[PDB]
């Protein structure tokens, strides 16, 4: 799935 | 803030061939082992659509073609086979740390066959002769590469004041532009002449396409 | 699917302040974090501000053009990103597209002007083709002249014709937006079946639908 972050989002 | 250098600026790619942009950027987006480096894509009239992140991963139901490289400072995306709805700009952007930022822009532009415009002539309409104004507009439809050039005649005499002059971006389609050159003077100037023209070369044709008007016709 | 949907752009002085919101759905909201890009033709896409999710304390972040003018937050309850923006200024004029989980996804964005300039409506005049015509097929025009700010939708007969439809972006002319379309339909379809240019200005409630008539003489 999608991180909190979203695979945009930094690390 | 990490700046983000793209190049070239556009680009134009036969079809199923390879596009390769880059984006250099002014200090390593490098954090842990992962190049923390995103591509978008934005067509005409639309938001930025999210390809590529971590500079090689991509993200869901984006295709096989579409694939980026690259670590540390330096970063490429690569489109191949390249098609015709991947007419568009891309952005690489940086999320290592706050600010994020995105790169300038390249538009990729998709090489075609040659193609001569449909030209469309235009009167003022009778609602804007009764306001005062009157336009002249020319389309120009349909046609590749984007190098146009529009001359207005008035009774022969050409004219350079008033014409306004707008491309569209590239058909997602058939690769192909379109473009409006619009003639603006006031109602007392349009009915002091009689013989409205509109020139446009392009490439395809060495003489030019002329699509012309009478008033009293 | 996910959806983002912007709202409350629009035209403000220079000086006031302006609430965006962004309704938001097909992921679950409370953890995701939000952002708020804007886009203008000088600078590019610009990052504004993030907020993020519960689990790292709803924390913002601003880009530094906007630190002290720009407040964003969030409903958790109703699934809505809001940016507060204040002491606006002419080059906070920008399309301001809101997205989620941070770049992933985007909505297809609002749009801020800012300029003392007024608000303006445009005039609509219908481009039939030059008395008597004689081809397989007919073009005709939708002139949208004169309105502020940005922007209009154009359509043809409410959307039924998208083939065939050339929109050509806004130009400023005389400080204010003039706008065209051409629309391209096989000669049976016209004059015999009626053929209307539909055209919004959402910042002026300005709604016209101009039927495109064939010039007698």
């Amino acid at each position: 799935p999608p991180g909190a972050r979203g695979l945009t989002g930094r690390p | 803030d990490i700046v983000l250098t793209q190049s070239p600026a556009s680009l134009a790619v036969s079809l199923g061939q390879r596009a390769t942009i880059s984006c250099r950027a002014s200090e390593s987006v490098d954090n842990y082992g992962i190049s923390s480096m995103n591509w978008f894509q934005q067509k005409a009239g639309q938001p930025p659509k999210f390809l590529i992140y971590a500079a090689s991963k991509q993200g869901s139901g984006v295709p096989a073609r579409f694939s980026g490289s690259g670590s540390g400072t330096d970063f490429s995306l690569i489109i191949h086979p390249v098609e015709e709805d991947d007419t568009a700009v891309y952005f690489c952007q940086q999320s290592k740390g706050v600010p994020y930022t995105f790169g300038g822009g390249t538009k990729l532009e998709i090489k075609r066959a040659d193609a001569a415009p449909t030209v469309s002539i235009f009167p003022p309409s009778s609602e804007q002769l009764t306001s005062g104004g009157a336009s002249v507009v020319c389309f120009l439809n349909n046609f590749y590469p984007k190098d146009i050039n529009v001359k207005w005649k008035i009774d022969g005499s050409e004219r350079q004041n008033g014409v306004l002059n707008s491309w569209t971006d590239q058909d997602s389609k058939d690769s192909t532009y379109s473009m409006s050159s619009t003639l603006t003077l006031t109602k007392d100037e349009y009915e002091r002449h009689n013989s409205y023209t509109c020139e446009a070369t392009h490439k395809t044709s060495t003489s030019p396409i002329v699509k012309s008007f009478n008033r009293n016709e | 699917e996910v959806k983002l949907e912007e709202s409350g752009g629009g035209l403000v002085q220079p000086g006031g302040s302006m609430k965006l919101s962004c309704a938001a759905s097909g992921f679950t909201f409370s953890d995701a974090w939000m952002d708020w890009v804007r886009q203008s033709p000088e600078k590019g896409l610009e990052w504004v501000a993030e907020i993020r999710n519960k689990v790292n304390n709803h924390a913002t972040n601003y880009a530094e053009s906007v630190k002290g003018r720009f407040t964003i937050s969030r409903d958790d309850s109703r699934s809505v990103v809001y940016l507060q923006m204040n002491n606006l200024k002419p080059e906070d004029t920008g399309i301001y597209y809101c997205t989620g989980l941070t770049f992933d996804y985007w909505g297809q964005g609002t749009t801020l002007t800012v300029s003392s300039a007024k608000t303006t409506a445009p005039s609509v005049y219908p481009l039939a083709p030059v008395c008597g015509g004689t081809g397989s097929s007919v073009t005709l025009g939708c002139l949208v002249k004169g309105y502020f700010p940005e922007p209009v939708t154009l359509t043809w007969n409410s959307g039924s014709l998208s083939s065939g439809v050339h929109t050509f972006p806004a130009l400023l002319l005389s400080g204010l937006y003039t706008l065209s379309s051409s629309v391209t339909v096989t000669s049976n379809t016209w004059p015999s079946q009626t053929i209307t240019c539909n055209v919004a200005h959402p910042a002026s409630s300005t709604k016209v639908d101009k039927k495109i008539e064939p010039r007698g003489p």
